[PDB]
């Protein structure tokens, strides 16, 4: 299918809702994770570059909407 | 930006 998941949230045996991090594929462990203003789901610290919590007020965008918005020639 | 740490099980 278009969709390798339908959604990046999953349920454990507790019926919580386990996070799937759409970047290495990992679930959360209990980690400190981001979301992302555009996608809004949570990705992992690591694995977008993060090693602390920065000011919520300010925007930030995961290095697929980062991207998005700066544009690359087409590679 | 929206972030949150449930390291809850962690001293630090
Ligand atoms: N949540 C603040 C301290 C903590 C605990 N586990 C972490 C992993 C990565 C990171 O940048 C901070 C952190
Ligand atoms: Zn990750
Ligand atoms: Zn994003």
């Amino acid at each position: 299918g278009s969709h390798m998941a339908m959604a990046y949230v999953i349920r454990d045996e507790w019926g919580n809702q386990i996070w799937i991090c759409p970047g290495c594929n990992k679930p959360d462990d209990g980690s400190p994770m981001i979301g992302c203003d555009d996608c809004d789901d949570w990705y992992h610290w690591p694995c977008v570059g993060i090693m602390a919590a920065p000011p919520e007020e300010m925007q930030w965008f995961c290095p697929k909407c980062a991207n998005k918005i700066k544009k690359d020639k087409k590679h | 930006a929206r972030t949150k740490e449930t390291a809850r099980k962690s001293t630090g």
